[PDB]
């Protein structure tokens, strides 16, 4: 059974990945 | 706008100019041809690309040749 | 290797390859190439027969020496092509 | 001839149509074509409909150089009118004389014309695209 | 025999297929009275069905588990009649056709109006070409040896590479 | 600064085609304004990084969803009965009836039943609890995070790789062979031996104790002594039960062959040995090429010297190194062709030799996977050929390839195209004729007249591989032959039983229907190749247009002159061949699905009888198996297959809408848009609201693209539903 | 009610003879769906001699029509003045073709 | 049967129809006299 804290930690790592994705998209756009 | 070019295989039969519905083509003097004239495209910006010049060209392959390119209001032929 | 640092190995205008194609063995004579190729063919076929034809291979009987010697059969082919190339190049 | 128009010539009698310019000839560019007729007579507009060109001077507004040239071809090959002149009118009211630029139709050679877009070799001698790869030019 | 198939003559499924078709025909026979054209036509048809099944049984065709003949096309001469002999027959006929066409084209190309001869066939010589194409394998070989069959490619239109 | 910043021509384009063409040429980096080769390569590299990050994010999402909302733990206990759950459904449009119907899989909420086999894959690999799946998702998220950062980093000024490094072929190939293939396969074999075989044998090996637990009781002492047969000794017994210690062996590397009896999947010891050996081979082969240490090979030298005597292949392979290393489209085409062949190979091999536990009895997953991979293989092949055409029209240099092996292809392209036309014509004529003969013969109440050719050659291959029902008695079928005797103590004792067991999809029995459908598949492949090869070879020029290379790869036409020049650009060759790719893959998947439905249902004498004629396909496959799909929802109620029915009709609708763009062309729609522009500009109130881009009809190539898009998406939606729902409703 | 209307028969050559299905009335043939049987019953045709003789009359009319087509182009072709008499054409088509056709059919 | 009508009969479509008629009749008569030949 996956816990709420586990889901939230995975979501936080996903948000970090999202920020990096925006950065990479910017740098590919320039 | 489209790029219109004329190659020296021209025989000066002046049919591309008559097929032209936008006054893009015009005969100019030339030493090469027997008829003494060659087609030229001083108004390529008005080109639309219907290629009636290419249709009317009787050379084994087209002396007048049109390359489609950057589009514009005139090239699209939009009344608006 | 780049475009520039590469030997001129094209030989479509000639009857035999240049010896440079043989790389490290560009100077070993055709005699050595042929003798080694023949010994390699004999030894490798012996190893293959002893491993899978004379005997039946299995988890308890696969032999590393025979397996390694089997790889001398393609080496024998390469060595015999090399022997012909060096004989034609005059070495 | 000249880059100017009277802009007061009587126009052909026409009952109106939905094929005319629409909120772009007045903002980007309109076109005009002016000719002279020996008799007041009926012709077909490039836009759908039938109009009556007046006796003498006639002036028509359109939205396309193609439309003006099509009307010109109609006038030449039906009514034998070969004095037409075509103008481009900008929103800033500049007028540019376009089609019979030398005073004679393009199909007849003139001594003063210079060649634009002329290639000194046959069509089957252009460079390959790989030659012009990563260059701003093109294979013609 | 081969591929697990059995000869159709000794095939229980083949016999049942024959019996089932026969029973179907006899069942539909009930509508028509004795001696009528429909009755006699159905009698002829059932005789034809039985003759067909007997012919397949006698010919040596192999029947699978489905009880239908399976043709063995592998080149064995036991089953040559399935493909090899029909194959040779078609190859001869198709060669005849193509040789007649090619020879008539060679004739027409030398005519003063080949374009009109293409539409309007000169039937008197077309019949001659069709008849003479019976010996195409020797004629084609002769043209091959004399070099008048395959035009040199240095003489065929080719698009800019 | 307008949308197509990369293309100033579209920037000045005033109509609505600006947006379309900007989106369309967003990724055509080669032809962008002010582009250099170095910038192109660096941008491609960063985009590759982003793409890898996308792949790993998709994997992590699947893992996290199965961990969180899937019944993985319940499915582990009873794999053959519990249906795997993909993810929960969140839909406010669902009614109470749909809620009750979609509530399934032993959970209290609506769910989707997984048909991807991820459950079987992870269970075989060694996942047993949701925690393991969640940690895998977390690690893949971190991997994607690092890949995105790497992509950002490798565009920085001090971290931007150079063109020489990009074109360093020898080092790249050495590293890919040795480490990306070799060491990664070695890592997978190690994972199997350390975590998967123990978990199958009832041992919980995880990060906290994999360092302490020995995979083999002897350890690495056999490996170092060279007595590697001790790792094969004591294999798993035929009475072994997957996931339990009863009947479990100690061997870590075996070559038993066949299938595991309980799971009907290949042995994990066999798979570990496979990956270990294959890696040895690849790590060796990755030392072929010369990189900074003298010893090795020079690819340019190899290609230059490989010219046969007397100029048989012209100048040989001279210049091919330069063309391949300069042109990215040729590399892309080679990669796409190889990967499409590999995708076809996995599609053909997974069903015949299942590797994941209890997948064979999961009939829906097998069909979904086969169809998926066959379709992607077809797409990859079409792309390989399209990029070959783009290379010919954009990157091919005849001066470099003077009298080359590649230039001779263009030299006798007419012969190639004519012979591909001949073989396509023969195959289609004869296959269609035989099918119609069978149709008419069965129609007229006399099936005995059917022309039924036994696929004797394929049956001979099956016999040589080990089949015995044909009675050919050749090679492995004949126990006595050298082939059968030499391998009689390694793999044949299991393989013989596996192949001759009739309960398996390994080397299915074949018949006249298989003969005819295989010739149909040959027709499809040959005609698709004809269209594609012709496009590639005629991309440079033709008798109707010798200067096509000047126009480029994708242009509308050359005009109505010279009789008309429709679809002449060799992009339209790709667009035409896409229809044939869809056609042939559809034939392949219909053949697979019908034969496997019959085999699974136990009536192979439905395929063997009805498949010889086309009405058998139309009736006993399509019509017969369409009932559980179309009955997903009806006037009396709804079932859990209503989503499949809705998507079936959805794919039909998109397939139909594609015909609009394919048939109706631009002039009609352009004039109609003139009328609509007039109406909008002339109506009051609304004419205050005015566009910025002049609305125009879709361009010719754009509309060909849109119509083909609607066709393909349609194809896949319709068959996905029909293949996933009919199987579920029939089993 | 029970008899299936059929007016076409195939020949036994390549197994197509099954297409002569059971259509009732001691007759084997291809069932028709054109309604000509009901048309003839409405018209009052009760024998086969009537059908044969009206078929012969139809062939005679077809021959007459071929002759008329040849005659009105090769021997005596009308003029545009004759063709453009739209008023008389309408009068004769209303009263002469439709009107007398309806009157004759009513009789 | 003037030379013009012989020419018209010699035209391509008439000749195609005539020859394919004879060919189809030949095939059909071979079927009638040697029916159900799924072999040689
Ligand atoms: C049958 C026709 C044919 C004719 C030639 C001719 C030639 N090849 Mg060869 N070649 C062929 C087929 C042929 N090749 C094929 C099918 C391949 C693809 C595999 C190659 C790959 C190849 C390479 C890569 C090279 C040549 C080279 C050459 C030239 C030297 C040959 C020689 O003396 O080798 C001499 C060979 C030996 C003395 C023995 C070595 C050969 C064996 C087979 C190596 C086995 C290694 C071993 C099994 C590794 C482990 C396997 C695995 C686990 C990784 C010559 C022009 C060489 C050259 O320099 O050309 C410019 C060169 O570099 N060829
Ligand atoms: C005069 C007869 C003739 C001959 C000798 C050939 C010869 C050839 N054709 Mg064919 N072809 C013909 C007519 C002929 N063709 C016609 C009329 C067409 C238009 C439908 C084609 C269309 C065509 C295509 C599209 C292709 C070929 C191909 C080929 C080659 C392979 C053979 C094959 O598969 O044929 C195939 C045959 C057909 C598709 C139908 C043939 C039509 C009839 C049955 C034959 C014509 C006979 C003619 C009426 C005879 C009149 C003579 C009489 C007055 C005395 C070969 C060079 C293929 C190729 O290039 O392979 C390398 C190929 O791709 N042909
Ligand atoms: C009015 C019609 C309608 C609508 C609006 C929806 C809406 C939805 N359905 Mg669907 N559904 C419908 C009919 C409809 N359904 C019918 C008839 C059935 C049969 C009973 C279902 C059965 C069904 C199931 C079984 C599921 C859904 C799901 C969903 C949700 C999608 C969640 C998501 O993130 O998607 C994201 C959407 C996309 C990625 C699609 C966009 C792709 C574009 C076109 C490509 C281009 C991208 C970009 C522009 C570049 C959403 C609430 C799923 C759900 O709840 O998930 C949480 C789900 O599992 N639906
Ligand atoms: C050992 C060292 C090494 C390794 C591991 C890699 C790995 C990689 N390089 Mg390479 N690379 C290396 C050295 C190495 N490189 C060197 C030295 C250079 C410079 C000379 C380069 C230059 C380079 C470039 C220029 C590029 C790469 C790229 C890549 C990626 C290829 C795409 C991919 O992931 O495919 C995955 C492939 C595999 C895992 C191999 C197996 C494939 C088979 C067919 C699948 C089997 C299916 C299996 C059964 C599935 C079960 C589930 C990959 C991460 C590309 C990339 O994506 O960059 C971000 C790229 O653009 N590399
Ligand atoms: C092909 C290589 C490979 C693959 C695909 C896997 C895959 C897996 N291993 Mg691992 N494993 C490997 C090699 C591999 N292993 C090796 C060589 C060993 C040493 C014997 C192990 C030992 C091992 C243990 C002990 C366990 C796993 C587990 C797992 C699972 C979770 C992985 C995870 O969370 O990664 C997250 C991390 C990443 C995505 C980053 C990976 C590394 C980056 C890409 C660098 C590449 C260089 C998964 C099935 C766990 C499990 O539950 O298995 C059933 C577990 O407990 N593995
Ligand atoms: C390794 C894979 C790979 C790579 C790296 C490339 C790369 C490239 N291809 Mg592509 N290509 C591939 C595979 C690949 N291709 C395959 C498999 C095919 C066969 C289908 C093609 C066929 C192909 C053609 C025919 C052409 C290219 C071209 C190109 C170039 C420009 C593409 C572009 O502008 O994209 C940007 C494209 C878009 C933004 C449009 C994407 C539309 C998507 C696919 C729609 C998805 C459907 C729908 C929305 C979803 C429905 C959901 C539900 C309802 C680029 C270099 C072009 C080129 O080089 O021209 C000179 C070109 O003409 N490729
Ligand atoms: C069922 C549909 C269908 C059919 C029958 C065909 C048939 C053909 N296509 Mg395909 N094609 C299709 C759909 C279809 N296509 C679609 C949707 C597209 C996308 C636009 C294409 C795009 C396309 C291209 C671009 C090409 C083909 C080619 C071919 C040929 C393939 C080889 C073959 O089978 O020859 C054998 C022919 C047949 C099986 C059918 C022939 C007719 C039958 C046998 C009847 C015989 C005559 C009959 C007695 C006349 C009675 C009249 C009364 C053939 C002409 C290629 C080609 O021309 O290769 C030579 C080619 O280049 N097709
Ligand atoms: C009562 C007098 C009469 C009758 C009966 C007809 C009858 C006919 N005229 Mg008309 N016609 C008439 C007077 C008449 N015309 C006059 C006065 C003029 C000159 C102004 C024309 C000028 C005229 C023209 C120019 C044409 C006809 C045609 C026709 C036929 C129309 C198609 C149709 O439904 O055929 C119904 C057919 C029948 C009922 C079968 C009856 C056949 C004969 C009369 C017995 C039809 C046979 C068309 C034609 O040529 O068709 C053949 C046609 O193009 N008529
Ligand atoms: C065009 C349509 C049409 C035709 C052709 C007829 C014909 C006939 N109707 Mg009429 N009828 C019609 C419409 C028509 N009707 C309509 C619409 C109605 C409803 C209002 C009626 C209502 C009606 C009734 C209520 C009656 C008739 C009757 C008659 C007969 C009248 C005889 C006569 O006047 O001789 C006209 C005579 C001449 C012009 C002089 C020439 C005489 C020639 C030379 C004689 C030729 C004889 C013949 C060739 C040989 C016969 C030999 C014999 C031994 C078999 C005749 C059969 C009567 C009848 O007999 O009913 C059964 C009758 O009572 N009709
Ligand atoms: C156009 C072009 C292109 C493209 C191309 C393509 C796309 C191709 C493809 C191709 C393909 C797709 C191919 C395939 C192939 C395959 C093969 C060749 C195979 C083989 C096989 C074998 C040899 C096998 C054998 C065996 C074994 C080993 C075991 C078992 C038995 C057997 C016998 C089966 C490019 C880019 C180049 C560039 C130029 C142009
Ligand atoms: S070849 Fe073409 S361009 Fe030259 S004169 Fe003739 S029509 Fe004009």
């Amino acid at each position: 059974m996956i816990t709420d804290s586990q889901i939230f930690f995975a979501l936080c790592i996903a948000l970090t990945a999202a920020v990096l994705a925006i950065g990479l998209g910017r740098q590919l756009y320039v | 706008s489209h790029s219109v070019r004329v190659y020296d295989t021209c025989i000066g039969c002046t049919q591309c100019v008559r097929a032209c519905p936008c006054d893009v083509l015009e005969m100019v003097p030339w030493d090469g041809c027997k008829a003494g004239q060659i087609a030229s495209a001083p108004r390529a910006e008005d080109c639309i690309g219907c290629k009636r010049c290419e249709t009317a060209c009787p050379t084994d392959f087209l002396s007048v040749r049109v390359y489609l390119g950057s589009e514009t209001t005139r090239s699209l032929g939009l009344t608006y | 290797v780049d475009r520039s640092e590469a030997a001129d190995t094209w030989w479509g205008d000639k009857d035999y390859p240049p010896s440079i194609v043989l790389g490290i063995g560009k100077d070993v004579p055709s005699s050595i190439f042929g003798v080694t190729s023949g010994l390699a063919f004999a030894i490798g076929v012996y190893c293959v027969a002893q491993s899978n034809l004379v005997n039946i291979l299995s988890g308890s009987t696969v032999n590393g020496f025979y397996v390694a010697g089997a790889l001398l059969v393609p080496y024998s082919w390469g060595l015999h092509v090399a022997a012909w190339i060096q004989k034609q190049n005059g070495k | 001839t000249s880059d100017v128009l009277n802009l007061q010539i009587p126009t052909p009698t026409f009952g109106g149509s939905t094929g005319g310019w629409l909120r772009a000839a007045e903002i980007e560019e309109k076109y005009a074509i002016t000719w002279t007729s020996k008799k007041e007579q009926i012709f077909e507009m490039p836009t759908s409909g039938a109009a009556i060109m007046q006796k003498g001077e006639n002036l028509l507004y359109l939205a396309k150089k193609e439309q003006c040239l099509a009307l010109s071809t109609q006038l030449r090959t039906l009514f034998k009118i070969s004095d037409y002149k075509i103008y481009r009118i900008f929103p800033n009211s500049e007028v540019q004389y376009l089609h019979p630029k030398d005073g004679v139709f393009p199909e007849k050679l003139n001594e003063g014309r210079i060649g634009v877009g002329n290639v000194g070799y046959s069509i089957g001698k252009n460079p390959n695209p790989v030659n012009v790869k990563f260059t701003g030019k093109n294979t013609f | 025999d081969v591929s697990g198939l059995t000869p159709c003559k000794d095939s229980a499924v083949f016999k049942k297929r024959l019996d089932g078709s026969v029973k179907k025909l006899q069942a539909r026979l009930a509508n028509y009275t004795e001696g009528t054209p429909a009755y006699l036509a159905l009698e002829q048809q059932i005789d034809q069905t039985k003759a067909r099944f007997a012919k397949y049984g006698d010919k040596g065709l192999l029947c699978g588990a489905d009880g239908l003949p399976h043709l063995i096309a592998d080149g064995r001469p036991d089953h040559a009649g399935e493909f090899v002999i029909p194959a040779f027959g078609f190859l001869y006929i198709a060669g005849w056709i193509g040789w007649a066409g090619r020879s008539y084209l060679q004739f027409s190309k030398k005519t003063d109006k080949p374009n009109e001869n293409e539409i309007i066939i000169n039937v008197p010589v077309a019949l001659g070409m069709m008849s003479g194409a019976f010996l195409w394998p020797l004629a084609a070989w002769k043209e091959l040896i004399n070099g008048q069959l395959l035009v040199p490619g240095d003489e065929v239109t080719v698009s800019p590479r | 600064t307008k949308f197509p910043k990369f293309s100033q021509a579209l920037a000045q384009d005033p109509a609505t085609r600006r947006i379309w063409y900007g989106i369309a040429t967003a990724h055509d980096l080669e032809s962008h304004d002010g582009m250099t080769e170095e910038n192109l390569y660096q941008k491609i590299f960063a985009s590759h990084f982003g793409h890898l990050a996308i792949i790993f994010l998709w994997t992590s999402g699947n893992l996290f969803h199965v961990a969180w909302q899937g019944n993985f733990q319940q499915w582990v206990l009873n794999p053959l009965k519990v249906k795997p759950i993909a993810h929960a459904i969140w839909d406010p449009h669902f009614g109470q009836s749909a809620i009750k119907a979609f509530t399934r899989g032993g959970v209290s909420y609506p769910v989707n039943i997984a048909t991807s086999g991820v459950y079987h894959w992870w269970y075989t690999v060694g996942m047993r609890t949701n925690e393991d799946l969640y940690f895998g998702a977390l690690g893949l998220l971190v991997l994607s995070t690092t890949l995105l950062f790497a992509g950002w980093l490798h565009l920085q000024p001090k971290f931007r790789p150079g063109i020489a490094w990009f074109k360093n072929n020898e080092s790249r190939l050495n590293h890919h062979l040795s480490g990306l293939f070799g060491v990664s396969s070695l890592a997978w074999s190690g994972h199997l031996i350390h975590v998967a075989i123990p978990e199958s044998r009832g041992q919980h090996i995880r990060w906290n104790n994999f360092t302490s637990t020995l995979p083999h009781p002897e350890g690495l002492t056999p490996f170092f002594t060279g007595n590697w047969g001790l790792y094969a000794e004591n294999p798993d017994t035929a009475q072994h039960i997957f996931g339990t210690s009863e009947g479990a062996g100690t061997a870590i590397l075996t070559f038993l062959g066949g299938f595991h009896p309980q799971t009907q999947s290949m042995w994990l010891t066999d798979i570990a040995h496979h990956h270990l050996a294959i890696a040895v081979v690849f790590i060796f082969a990755g030392h072929m090429y010369r990189t900074n240490w003298g010893i090795g090979h020079s690819m340019k030298e190899i290609l230059d010297a490989h010219v046969p005597p007397k100029g048989r292949l012209g100048a040989g392979h001279r210049g091919l190194f330069e063309t391949i290393t300069d042109s990215l489209h040729m590399q892309l085409g080679l990669a796409l062709a190889s990967l499409g062949v590999a995708t076809s190979l996995v599609a053909q091999h997974m069903y015949a030799l299942p590797s994941y536990a209890f997948m064979a009895k999961d009939y829906v997953t097998q069909a979904a996977l086969y169809t998926h991979h066959q379709y992607i293989a077809g797409f990859l092949m079409v792309g390989a050929f399209a990029h070959g055409a783009i290379f010919f029209v954009r990157d091919y240099d005849p001066e470099v390839n003077k009298d080359n092996v590649l230039a001779r292809m263009l030299q006798h392209k007419e012969a190639i195209i004519s012979h591909l036309s001949w073989v396509s014509l023969f195959l289609g004529f004869h296959t269609l004729g035989l099918y119609i003969h069978n149709d008419v013969c069965v129609a007229f109440g006399t099936p005995e007249k059917q022309i039924l050719f036994e696929p004797v050659f394929a049956q001979f291959i099956q016999a040589a591989s080990g089949k015995a029902l044909y009675g050919f008695d050749v090679l492995l079928s004949s126990s006595t032959s050298a082939a059968s005797v030499a391998s009689s103590k390694i793999w044949l004792p299991g393989w013989m039983e596996a192949i001759n067991s009739g309960k398996n999809s390994l080397f299915l029995t074949i018949g006249p229907g298989d003969f005819l459908v295989h010739h149909a598949i040959a027709l499809g492949l040959h005609t698709t190749t004809l269209i594609l090869v012709k496009g590639a070879l005629d991309a440079r020029g033709s008798k109707l247009m010798p200067d096509k290379k000047d126009f480029g790869y994708s242009f509308p036409c050359d005009g109505p002159g010279r009789g008309g020049t429709c679809d002449i650009s060799a992009w339209d060759a790709f667009y035409l061949a896409m229809f044939w790719m869809l056609n042939t893959i559809s034939w392949v998947t219909f053949y697979w699905h019908w034969k496997h439905l019959t085999v699974w249902g136990g009536n192979a004498a439905a395929f063997n009888e009805s498949s010889t004629y086309i009405m058998g396909w139309l009736r006993d496959y399509l019509w017969l198996n369409s009932s559980p799909l179309i009955n997903g929802y009806n006037a009396f109620g709804m079932n859990a297959q209503a989503v499949w029915a809705w998507m079936f009709l959805f794919g039909h609708l998109i397939w139909a809408t594609g015909f609009m763009f394919l048939i109706s062309w631009r002039g009609y729609w352009q004039e109609l848009i003139e009328t609509l522009v007039w109406a909008h500009e002339r109506t009051p109130i609304a004419n205050l609201v005015k566009w910025r881009d002049k609305p125009v009809a879709l361009s010719i190539v754009q509309a060909r693209l849109v119509g083909l898009a609607h066709f393909t998406v349609g194809f896949i939606f319709t068959f996905a539903p029909f293949v996933i729902a009919s199987t579920t409703g029939k089993f | 009610t029970s008899i299936k209307p059929s007016a076409q028969v195939v020949w036994p050559v390549v197994g197509q003879e099954i297409l002569n299905g059971d259509v009732g009335g001691g007759f084997s043939g291809v069932q028709i769906t054109s309604g000509v049987f009901q048309m003839w019953r409405a018209s009052g045709i009760t024998n086969e001699t009537e059908l044969y003789w009206t078929a012969m009359g139809g062939l005679m009319m077809s021959a007459l029509m071929v002759f008329a087509g040849w005659f009105h182009y090769h021997k005596a072709a009308p003029k545009l003045e004759w063709f453009q008499n739209v008023e008389s054409m309408m009068n004769h088509h209303l009263a002469g073709l439709l009107g007398l056709g309806c009157l004759s059919w009513s009789g | 049967m003037s030379k013009d009508l012989l020419k018209y009969l010699s035209t391509a479509p008439v000749l195609l129809t005539a020859w394919m008629s004879l060919t189809a009749g030949m095939i059909i008569e071979i079927q009638r006299f040697f029916p159900d030949s799924l072999s040689f």
